[PDB]
């Protein structure tokens, strides 16, 4: 041939349970609201409501993980202590 | 030349009251000539014009700087004045300055250029002012004033220390490295808006590990210890957990390697150079651009996220061609090219089939948009005398029908040749500077909510606005109070549980969870 | 002698050990790469300049074709 590939330096992405399909926390979706916003647009104002992302690589809805701050807050899918590293998906 | 003639002049009468007069005769006599000459002279002498005090200070004279701070000491309300013109002129010199109206304006120049400014006015206050605090909290609080005016200077410095950062060729030694750190610290030290500032630096950390290493590797030490006395202890850690990250990432290289070899040395994956990232840490948010793997970095992907994903168990390895680069081995020499991961699968599909278009290039390699036009033009326009991807229809917009060939540009002196088109000079564009600051923006939405929920979780209850002032002086290092945002945002969750202060019930709030 | 040049001594043997420690990587990453059949039996050794007396490392002369190749693919790694 006359171009060949010697070397790859390429990265690799990785998440631990963010379960797309289902908020650990609420069962609904990684998307689409939470069980205490239902309604989309209702009185939201831009629907507040995003995707909190943690230092473990776990993801659940801000709401969702707001609400599990008060009492323990471990992180219930692993033993890391929860942190907020990015907001959005 | 008048203040030496009425130095001369005070020392002359002095000397005569203490020689020919009585023992003390000093007081009144001292007073009144001062409250004569100085406090007359005060007002128009140091800035009407021809060379008063702006003008003695524009071209840098110490001497008449030291001695106009050791005269006017005496006389009260002088060194007020006198810092009230030192402003004014740091004003219109920062105005002069940080004139936004004109594009094509160097980042790193202008940083450079700010660095300079204050270092001459540093040694201009320590030569002659003798380090008077008075001078000192004027010049910050006009540093305060007239940078945080400016919201795109954080991102200016983040880019001057970039380029401080990335090589060392100027100041080989670590004294004067040493010293313009110091400097450009205590600039950010009197900057407002630190939130854009660590996410252009923490932006700039990617840019820089995720690039050919060897930098500088043991500048970051220093830059985090400086952060941690500057910043803190807050996004500090989380950079210096994407460098854990990065650790990680070469055990795994290291390991993946020693698998490989026991597995039979992977051909394929002959210089698997492979990284291993979190999606938390670094901003890879973006990395679902599913174009077609080359056959040979295809298996190899495949081999290293199978791999990947048993040693720990759940690692979904999603793939993305946004980041890293190859090695491209060409061949009367047998020079190796550089690929970015942007031109692997045009080159790859030439290699296949020559003779090619935008049409073959557009309709069996499901491509985005953008940055297929970004690849693409760095790979035909805007090229010096090293083309790689020649074409014959020669022009500056990109046309559908033209084909591609390749010259061999032998004026490479070496093995080892670069494309480095990326990473050009700073342009910011409207797209990236609009999608960026919504970032922020957002960052700042959320930090605000977290701050609130965290604090008055254990505090007292606001009436009106009581507790909104304790936020914002919470928030007052951090960034702009933006009282409208705050006050639009605090009633958006009275829609649930946990404190959703309740306006009509304002007396008193739910202290539950 | 003491501990004046027995340090360097045993550094030079050390040398060797990263010598040997080097033969066999690159024997198992000569598979992987292999770009043609130039690095067969290979038998490449890796010293510093300061241990031992290889001051004179310049003789600028030709390669046989297949050392040649074994040589390209050693620089390469
Ligand atoms: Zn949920
Ligand atoms: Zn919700
Ligand atoms: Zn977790």
């Amino acid at each position: 041939k006359r171009f060949e590939v010697k070397k790859w330096n390429a990265v690799a992405l990785w998440a631990w349970d963010i379960v797309v399909d289902n908020c650990a926390i609420c069962r609904n979706h990684i998307m689409d609201l939470c069980i205490e916003c239902q309604a989309n647009q209702a009185s939201a104002t831009s629907e507040e409501c995003t995707v909190a992302w943690g230092v473990c690589n776990h993801a659940f809805h801000f709401h969702c993980i707001s609400r599990w701050l008060k009492t323990r807050q471990v992180c219930p899918l692993d033993n890391r202590e929860w942190e907020f590293q990015k907001y959005g998906h | 030349v008048y203040i030496k003639k009425v130095e001369a002049r005070i020392n002359e009468e002095i000397e005569r009251v203490m020689h020919c007069l009585d023992k003390s005769t000093e007081e009144p006599i001292v007073k009144v000539v001062e409250r004569e000459l100085i406090s007359k002279h005060m007002k128009t002498i140091v800035e009407m014009e021809n060379s008063g005090l702006v003008h003695m200070l524009k071209n840098g004279k110490t001497e008449d700087l030291g001695c106009m701070y050791k005269l006017f000491s005496r006389v009260p309300n002088g060194l007020k004045t006198m810092c009230e013109c030192m402003s004014s002129y740091l004003r219109e010199q920062g105005k002069a300055l940080v004139s936004e109206e004109g594009e094509g304006k160097n980042p790193v120049d202008y940083i450079q250029g700010l660095l300079d400014l204050k270092s001459r006015f540093d040694r201009f206050l320590l030569e002659s002012f003798n380090n008077d605090r008075l001078f000192k909290q004027t010049i910050a609080g006009d540093f305060e004033y007239f940078l945080n005016l400016n919201s795109r200077s954080p991102e200016y410095l983040s880019l001057f220390i970039d380029d401080k950062l990335k090589k060392g060729v100027k100041g080989l030694t670590e004294q004067e490295v040493e010293t313009i750190l110091d400097k450009a610290m205590v600039l950010f030290r009197f900057m407002q808006e630190k939130d854009v500032f660590e996410r252009y630096y923490k932006q700039h950390l990617a840019r820089r590990l995720l690039t050919n290493k060897s930098v500088s590797d043991d500048s970051e030490k220093n830059m985090i210890s400086k952060l941690k006395t500057e910043c803190g202890c807050q996004f500090t850690s989380k950079l210096e957990g994407m460098f854990r990250d990065m650790s990680i990432s070469n055990t795994t290289m290291d390991e993946f390697r020693q698998h490989l070899q026991a597995t039979g040395v992977s051909l394929g994956g002959v210089d698997l150079t492979v990284r291993v990232l979190t999606t938390g840490y670094w901003p890879t948010q973006s990395a679902t651009p599913k174009c077609n793997i080359p056959p040979a970095p295809r298996h190899a992907f495949e081999i290293f996220r199978r791999f990947y994903l048993a040693k720990h168990s759940g690692r979904q390895l999603t793939l993305q061609h946004h980041m890293g680069s190859a090695d491209l081995n060409a061949t009367t020499r047998k020079h190796i090219l550089q690929v970015s991961t942007f031109q692997m699968t045009i080159l790859m599909l030439f290699n296949n089939r020559e003779k090619y278009t935008f049409e073959e290039i557009q309709q069996e390699t499901d491509i985005p948009e953008r940055e297929l036009v970004r690849a693409l033009q760095s790979l035909a326009c805007g090229k010096p005398t090293q083309r790689v991807l020649t074409k014959e229809p020669k022009s500056k917009e990109i046309e559908n029908g033209h084909i591609f060939t390749v010259n061999d540009q032998f004026t490479s002196k070496l093995h080892r040749v670069k494309i480095q088109t990326v990473a050009a000079k700073q342009g910011e564009s409207d797209p990236e500077r609009k999608e960026t600051r919504q970032k922020v923006d957002d960052d700042r939405k959320h930090e605000i909510e977290a701050a609130i929920v965290r604090i008055m979780k254990s505090r007292k209850k606001m009436q009106h606005n009581v507790l909104v002032a304790e936020v914002t002086q919470q928030l007052k290092a951090r960034f702009l109070p933006s009282p409208v945002v705050i006050k639009k945002r605090i009633e958006g969750l009275i829609e649930r549980e946990y404190l959703a202060r309740t306006p009509e019930d304002r007396k008193v709030y739910t202290y539950v969870a």
